[PDB]
């Protein structure tokens, strides 16, 4: 014989696209980029709870983690046909749970659309 | 854990905004003139626990110079920061090192040439060698298109912790949480920022 | 889909 | 309660001095941010260096006593000579007993290195000011106190260090000439003595902070003393051997035999050339025996990045590739110092084989300089040969991606090394191939990196042994991909197959029946849904049609018809699955081929079958949409129309002047929708606002709008025939776009019809003297008035506003003289507003057009309009063009500056201008311009620069405009000037330097 020498585990991932998220800055009556990377839609096996976590590329630093509420309702932007604008009332990506207005962008329409598709097949789910 | 940085270059090289970027994700298109110094922690999560810059930001431009190399005083670490679109930005490096070296004898150093976002570049790759015989590492960056916007940091993190298999790994995802008289003010905000046209809608994203 | 066969062919003879 | 220290009327209490610096560094948040504010009022208070001598005497803070010692240096800098005679000596009294105590402080000494570097830095500007003018024997005395201490010795190393420093390496930009060659031959004529002490410490021994300090030193007068001191003494020896065998004396000391490297040195002597070949023997020697053998894996070594090894690795790859490129051949006859030579390239490669690539394009360099010199050099490869085949696996494994720039540094090595030996190099290649193929190697990044370095040496070899190696690389590359399983793998090798093969059309060219199954295989992959695959057809197909386009449009053997017809006969069933701009980059491509076929009437039948689709598309849509324009409103058509225009385009840039037929199909119809789109735009920000602009209907049209002229310039740009473009193009495209942008909103004007005019201009603008001015009319007071607010606002505009006044400005100077007298006031006012600019785009382009009116103004001679012209700008553009020459904010258009001031002086000392420039009452009669020129600008200089004395302005003057047919030297007085403003008390002769 010879001797030899992130907390996303628990659940599952429903939709994953690119997309860059902004935040707007209602004292400047202005939109800020909050970050670029992958949006997914994870839900909680554990809950069966559907929650929106976004990541920057590189820092990997989150810049969106908030329950996907079936009250929330999405909203065209004046200049795109492929963003969504929203109320979100709690979002812990920087902590505590804070109030935004959120501006999230695809790459095509049809990314936003089918965005927009899950995102309200994801609210049912949390309807339960 | 905290180490301090300090960030050295021509006025409008894109110092302020490229921190900007690493702090909130944001890209700042103005050119807001930073007055002295400003002081920003800055923190990522790596493999070897977290590790936090309080980050330095001064000022390019001379008349707002302040302290000027007062703000180098036991600074642990540096960027020089110039404008691929700028030869001048450029010609000054070897200025800009002189005044931080002499305070800061032997810190690891970042060479930056920031804005290769934009097509008509003036500093050709084949004339940056300043960093060569001065040990400093060297980046092409742009805090616009974040073209290799974490590698100054990165390289910095392994060199003052003194790991060079040191990584940026991904931050603990907590579970989020889950009235009446703010229903009417939050629909005020969303029907202001739906009529306010997000910024550049040419862009790939 | 891929398949390079023809390149072989007309490669195998010139 | 931080701001007292603001308070001068009281005395400044240290304490609260000491916890606002201590608030301000080591504190945080709110109460760091109102500490900087403070000390910077305080610091920037211009009676605070008064009370310096308080904090460096009675404070506890080190950097209170640094932000003391700033102040004092901004004093010294700037206002020293301004000063009581006793205050200068008092601060030098005060500078020097400060460091002579701070350096008996063993504890002070150890500790508070940086206070003491500062300390040395303000007696080293008081040097520049008083040295040796006013202190003959600092250096006699500063030899003299070395001997007594230690402290002392070392600190007096850095303070020569710091002078060294400040008179010949930073001396350039911050003092005038004058003063610098005042400096330099003080320095230089005292070395000897200085020399003497650094040779004395490095060989006596032997405390190392004293050694170290006293290299580094050394380092910086390498920069500058005769090659004697460093041949005619024994300090070659002490560096090579005796320093590198320590590590703390080791980086330095390799840093100074660099340098070494570069002296001056008379390449005649052979005693010298003995002592180079000697100290570079010596040196590989001390890094073999006690840093690491040539063996060593440096790779690994840099990796684990223990110490200061990653520093090391990177000087030595400096040190052995500077000496090597200099001195190499002294080491290439001698049969002893082969093995040295060898070993030295040897410690290249594997120098050259580390992960870092700043370190690996430096090393790169070098090989570039060995390789070319062995390709043309006689009897000198067969040397390297052993080096260079080693060289050849190390840059084809590091191969990059095609950052572009390091892929043809790589490939230009790697060209040479396959001329030097190309059997070795296929030999390399094809092994490399094999462990893809027994997977030994195998992996996605390896083989693309393979197939990147095949692909690179194109062209290098024999035509015949070029067919047998791309064979052979092919022929294995197939087998390859048969071999792996899953779309991925299969994906990657497809695309390296055709990678190579795009790399050879010699080889393609020679064999058409191989071309073209390469093409129609291509077509399949304009199927592919898989990620990449699309892209990377239509990439090669338009690549290789770039480099075989004759081959496509000559009737082959063994075919009924050229290559370009069958083609288009199914380019519909081609493209069906391809993106708008893939589609685009075939059209292009098909464009490339038509453009070869030299029958006119068979060129243009091409390109009538080519654009079938979109013209039957576009027929259709002017159609329907001219009846009724409500479909524009439709976001498909919308689209549909951009992609047709888009299309001719992409075919008119391949095409050019050929392109004229297909141009004068959808001409007349084109501008027409140009016009029905603008006019919903209008309506659109009529009817919503300016925000209309950002929504996806009205960026559709402006869209469309921008394709149009896009379309129009490309052709234009490239017309052969300027009788068809003046006589059909122009008039119809002018009524089409001037109006519409003069009477929309500023917001809703495309910058891009500035850029087609600028097009119109530079190509037809000599045979449309009316057009021009229709252009001026339409574009210029308009778009002045929408960027002369901020330098912020409409950068498009602001650019393209530029080039077009320019353009406009060379071709049709006589548009300018039509315009109203007010107008062209204006157009003076626009080009000074240009100057004041920060940007590059719009700096650079006023200063042209402002030095192209001057000539165009000149050369009209003696005539009303140019006289009256001086009369009303002369000094105007004297006086604008000196403000920004002074106000520190625009130093990157220094060079044009000089050259249109000197320009603007050079007018008057010829005697150009007939007219005076000065009322006739202002100045007596008979007065030469060249008088009243001296008077406007010593009056000017003295108001804008009071500090200056009358003789400063009036040397400078008198140098200035004597030296204004001289340009190098014009620019030498302006720096000079640039640098006695920033000061008082500077010296009028200092103007006499030329
Ligand atoms: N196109 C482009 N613009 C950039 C980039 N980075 C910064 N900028 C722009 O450059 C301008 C100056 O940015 P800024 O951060 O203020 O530069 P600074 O070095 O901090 N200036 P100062 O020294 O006066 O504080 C801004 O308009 C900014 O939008 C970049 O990467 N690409
Ligand atoms: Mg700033």
């Amino acid at each position: 014989h010879f001797e030899p020498v992130t907390m996303e585990e628990d659940e599952e991932v429903l939709y994953k696209v690119r997309a860059k998220l902004f935040r707007f800055d209602a004292d400047a009556k202005e939109w800020k980029e909050r970050g670029t990377g992958d949006c997914k839609f994870l839900k909680n096996k554990k809950t069966n709870k559907v929650r929106i976590l976004m990541r920057r590329d590189k820092t990997l630093k989150i810049c969106a983690n908030h329950i996907i509420a079936p009250e929330y309702t999405l909203k065209p932007n004046v200049g795109s046909d492929r963003s969504w604008v929203y109320a979100c009332t709690a979002d812990i990506a920087e902590g505590e749970a804070e109030a935004f207005t959120f501006a999230i962008r695809f790459g095509s329409k049809e990314n936003a659309d089918k965005f927009k598709e899950e995102f309200e097949k994801a609210q049912e789910i949390n309807k339960k | 854990v905290q180490f301090k940085l300090v960030l050295v270059g021509d006025g409008g090289t894109g110092k302020t905004t490229f921190v900007k970027r690493h702090l909130t994700g944001e890209f700042e298109k103005k050119y807001v003139a930073t007055l002295g110094v400003e002081v920003h922690p800055l923190v990522f999560h790596t493999n070897r626990g977290p590790i936090k810059f309080n980050v330095w930001d001064t000022a390019g431009q001379e008349k707002f110079g302040g302290l000027r190399d007062g703000y180098y005083i036991q600074a642990q670490c540096a960027i020089i920061m110039f404008d691929v679109t700028s030869r001048v930005t450029y010609k000054n490096v070897p200025n800009w090192h002189r005044d931080l070296v002499r305070v800061c004898e032997n810190i690891p150093i970042v060479l930056c040439g920031n804005k290769v976002d934009i097509k008509d570049r003036k500093v050709k790759a084949k004339s940056i060698v300043f960093h060569r015989k001065k040990n400093l590492q060297y980046y092409d960056i742009s805090a616009k298109s974040n073209y290799n916007f974490e590698k100054p940091f990165l390289w910095l993190a392994r060199k003052l912790i003194g790991d060079p298999n040191l990584e940026f790994v991904a931050m603990p995802a907590l579970a989020p949480p889950e009235d009446p008289a703010l229903a009417a003010q939050y629909e005020h905000d969303l029907e202001v920022a739906q009529t306010t046209a997000l910024p550049d809608e040419d862009d790939d994203l | 889909s891929f398949d390079m066969n023809e390149l072989a062919l007309k490669l195998a003879g010139l | 309660s931080m701001e007292g220290i603001l308070d001068f009327s009281n005395d400044l209490d240290i304490a609260l001095l000491d916890q606002v610096v201590s608030t301000f560094y080591q504190g945080s948040g709110v109460q760091q941010k109102q500490a900087q504010e403070i000390l910077t009022k305080f610091q920037d208070n211009p009676d605070a260096w008064q009370k310096a001598d308080q904090i460096l005497q009675f404070s506890t803070n080190p950097q209170s006593k640094f932000i003391a010692l700033s102040i004092l240096d901004k004093l010294i800098t700037r206002k020293w000579k301004l000063l009581p005679n006793d205050h200068r000596i008092g601060i030098r009294n005060f500078v020097v007993g400060m460091i002579i105590s701070m350096c008996q402080d063993d504890e002070v000494f150890k500790t508070q290195k940086n206070l003491i570097n500062k300390s040395d830095l303000t007696l080293v500007q008081i040097l520049k000011q008083e040295w040796p003018q006013n202190w003959p024997e600092f250096i006699p005395e500063l030899i003299g106190s070395s001997s007594s201490s230690v402290n002392v010795c070392e600190n007096n190393m850095i303070v020569l260090k710091l002078l060294s420093e400040e008179v010949f390496d930073f001396s350039a930009e911050q003092m005038t000439q004058a003063k610098a060659l005042h400096l330099k031959n003080s320095m230089s004529k005292e070395f000897e003595q200085i020399f003497k002490l650094c040779f004395q410490v490095l060989e006596q021994g032997s405390s190392s902070s004293l050694i170290v300090a006293t290299l580094e030193s050394l380092l910086r007068y390498l920069h500058w003393i005769p090659y004697r001191y460093i041949y005619e003494t024994n300090i070659l020896e002490l560096l090579s051997t005796k320093f590198m065998t320590s590590p703390d004396t080791r980086a330095i000391t390799l840093k100074c035999l660099t340098e070494v490297s570069n002296l001056k040195i008379p390449q005649d002597n052979d005693l010298i050339k003995r002592q180079t070949v000697l100290f570079f023997q010596n040196t590989l020697q001390q890094i073999a025996t006690s840093v690491m053998p040539v063996t060593a894996d440096l790779k690994a070594t840099y990796a684990n990045a223990n110490g200061n090894d990653q520093s090391f690795l990177q000087d030595l790859a400096m040190f052995l590739t500077t000496y090597l490129a200099r001195n190499r051949a002294l080491l290439e006859s001698d049969e002893s110092l082969r093995e040295l030579l060898l070993n030295a390239h040897q410690y290249l490669i594997q120098l050259s084989k580390i992960e870092e690539r700043e370190l690996f394009k430096t090393t790169l360099d070098y090989w570039h300089n060995l390789v070319a010199d062995l390709f043309y050099e006689p009897l000198k490869k067969h040397i390297y040969e052993e080096i260079c085949s080693q060289l050849r696996l190390v840059i084809i494994e590091n191969m990059v991606r095609p950052t572009i720039q390091l892929y043809k540094s790589e490939r230009e090595v790697l060209v040479y090394l396959t001329h030097l030996n190309v059997i070795d190099t296929e030999e390399i290649m094809i092994s490399k191939l094999a462990r893809q193929i027994d997977g030994s190697e195998w992996s996605w990044h390896n083989i693309n990196t393979l197939s990147w370095a095949i692909g690179s040496i194109s062209g290098t070899m024999s035509e015949d042994t070029e067919k047998r190696f791309v064979v052979t690389v092919i022929k294995d590359l197939l087998g390859l991909c048969e071999q792996k399983r899953g779309k991925d793998n299969k994906a990657v090798v497809a695309s390296d197959i055709m990678y190579v093969v795009g790399q050879y059309p010699r080889f393609l060219k020679a064999h058409w029946n191989f071309l073209r199954t390469v093409i129609l295989k291509l077509f399949e992959f304009m199927h592919e849904t898989h990620e990449g695959v699309q892209d990377m057809a239509c990439d090669t197909f338009i690549k290789i049609v770039q480099k075989c386009k004759y081959h496509f449009v000559i009737q082959q053997p063994r075919e009924s018809e050229p290559f370009i017809q069958t083609i288009i006969r199914d380019i519909q069933k081609t493209t069906a699955d391809l993106q708008p701009q893939q589609v685009h980059t075939f059209y292009k491509a098909c464009g490339i081929i038509i453009s070869e076929e030299r029958s006119v009437a068979e060129r243009n039948r091409l390109l009538s079958d080519l654009m079938q689709l979109p013209n039957m598309a576009w027929d259709t849509i002017v159609e329907q949409s001219t009846a009724n324009p409500t479909l524009l409103l439709d976001s498909e058509t919308v689209k549909i129309i951009a992609n047709i225009i888009k299309t001719n385009v992409a075919v008119c840039t391949s095409m050019g002047a050929d392109f004229y037929p297909q141009l004068g199909h959808i001409y007349y119809n084109m501008l027409q929708l140009y016009r029905a789109v603008s006019s919903m735009i209008s309506a659109q920000v009529a009817a919503e606002g300016l925000i209309a602009t950002k929504t996806p209907k009205v960026r559709g049209l402006r869209t469309i709008k921008k394709e149009i002229l896009k379309l129009v310039e490309t052709y234009i740009s490239k017309a052969r025939n300027l009788d068809d473009v003046v006589k059909v193009l122009v008039e119809p495209l002018l009524n089409a776009v001037l109006e519409d942008y003069m009477n929309n909103v500023p917001d809703a004007r495309d910058a891009e019809v500035l850029n087609c005019m600028t097009t119109v201009v530079e190509k037809v603008g000599h045979m449309i003297p009316q057009g021009v001015i229709l252009i001026l009319q339409s574009v210029f007071e308009c778009t002045l008035d929408m960027i002369n607010k901020d330098f912020t606002e409409y950068p498009e505009h602001r650019v393209e506003f530029y080039k077009l006044l320019k353009v406009i400005n060379e071709k049709s100077f006589a548009a300018f003289l039509e315009l109203p007298p007010a107008a062209f006031k204006l157009f003076v006012d626009a080009i000074c507003w240009a100057f004041k600019h920060n940007n590059r785009d719009v700096e650079v382009n006023g200063l042209q057009i402002a030095l192209d009116l001057v000539k165009n103004i000149e050369r009209m001679g003696n005539v009303p309009f140019a006289n009256e012209f001086h009369k009303n700008y002369f000094f105007i553009f004297v006086s604008e063009t000196f403000f920004v020459l002074t106000d520190s904010d625009h130093k990157s258009g220094f060079s044009k500056q000089a050259l249109l001031l000197m320009k603007l002086i050079s007018l008057v000392y010829d005697n150009k201008i007939s007219v005076p420039l000065y009322q006739e009452a202002e100045v007596p009669q008979g007065t030469s311009n060249q008088v009243y020129l001296s008077q406007y600008l010593a009056n000017m200089l003295s108001n804008a620069f009071p500090h200056l004395t009358s003789e400063q302005i009036a040397s400078f003057l008198s140098a200035l405009t004597k030296q204004c047919k001289d340009l190098v030297v014009f620019k030498g007085t302006l720096r000079d000037f640039l640098v006695q403003i920033k000061e008082v008390g500077g010296d009028p002769t200092d103007y006499l330097f030329a």
